[PDB]
């Protein structure tokens, strides 16, 4: 054929692939975390983008600490070969380097080394992209005016 | 002809390392809100990270946090793109 | 306008 350039990844496999939403919006009263009013709002505005995307959308709410993490190991271990990308949007309480599932707090960490381009060879190669609607920290940006 | 296992994340922060992120009860968080508005207006369009640009533009321009607490009133609130991308990413084809 |  003639001159190709390899610059951009391939999404034009069968699948763009998943786009997993985690919605925790209401949080076991032992933790003494407030409940997350407008997040149902967040979680259908992705779903619908999402899907006009043409992503294969998993909406799940108030998921435990336990259970974020076997969900990312279970979808870590699907087979990808038909897919483009994968998408996980967070939205929940965190701080730095941390969200909070209903019950306690997930190093962000743990959940992104499941798809470690060694981990999840189902991936390899294909971008993994991790939305994250949480917290921080503590600091508040004052601003400056223009 | 190996590749890093970091290689070809993004990570698409709502808030800069250290601070608070801003979620409205009515609206949805400042920086979901963006961004589904950027994907729906620049998916066919742009290349992910100057989508991802937009929002921040966006969040950083268009919202400012009201509160009867002087503590958090009027604050504001820039995203954080974290690419370890190695190639241009398009959701069209 | 609630923090997370």
């Amino acid at each position: 054929s003639g001159i190709s350039l390899d610059n951009s990844y391939k999404m034009d496999y069968p699948e763009m692939g998943l786009c997993i939403i985690i919605n925790n919006k209401n949080f076991h009263k032992s933790t003494g975390m407030t409940s997350r009013s407008g997040t149902d709002v967040d979680a259908a505005n992705l779903r619908e983008t999402f899907r006009n995307l043409k992503y294969e959308v998993r909406n799940k709410n108030d998921l435990t600490r336990e259970e974020i993490v076997e969900l990312m190991r279970d979808v870590s271990k699907e087979d990808h070969s038909k897919r483009s990308s994968f998408v996980c949007v967070l939205l929940s309480h965190g701080e730095e380097g941390i969200i909070f599932g209903t019950n306690g707090p997930v190093d962000l960490k743990k959940i992104t080394n499941f798809f470690r381009g060694d981990r999840c060879r189902e991936l390899t190669g294909k971008p993994k992209l991790f939305i994250i609607q949480a917290c921080r920290g503590t600091e508040l940006d004052c601003g400056i005016e223009t | 002809h190996k590749i890093p296992v970091e290689a070809d994340f993004l990570y698409a922060y709502s808030t800069a390392p250290g601070y608070y992120s801003w979620r409205n009860s009515k609206d949805g968080s400042w920086f979901i809100q963006s961004l589904c508005a950027m994907l729906k207006q620049y998916a066919d369009k742009l290349e992910f990270m100057h989508i991802l640009t937009r929002v921040n533009r966006k969040v950083a321009t268009e919202f400012e946090s009201f509160s009867f607490d002087a503590t958090f009133h009027a604050k504001k609130q820039i995203p954080c793109i974290v690419s370890m991308l190695t190639k241009e990413l398009y959701f069209y084809h | 306008d609630e923090v997370d």
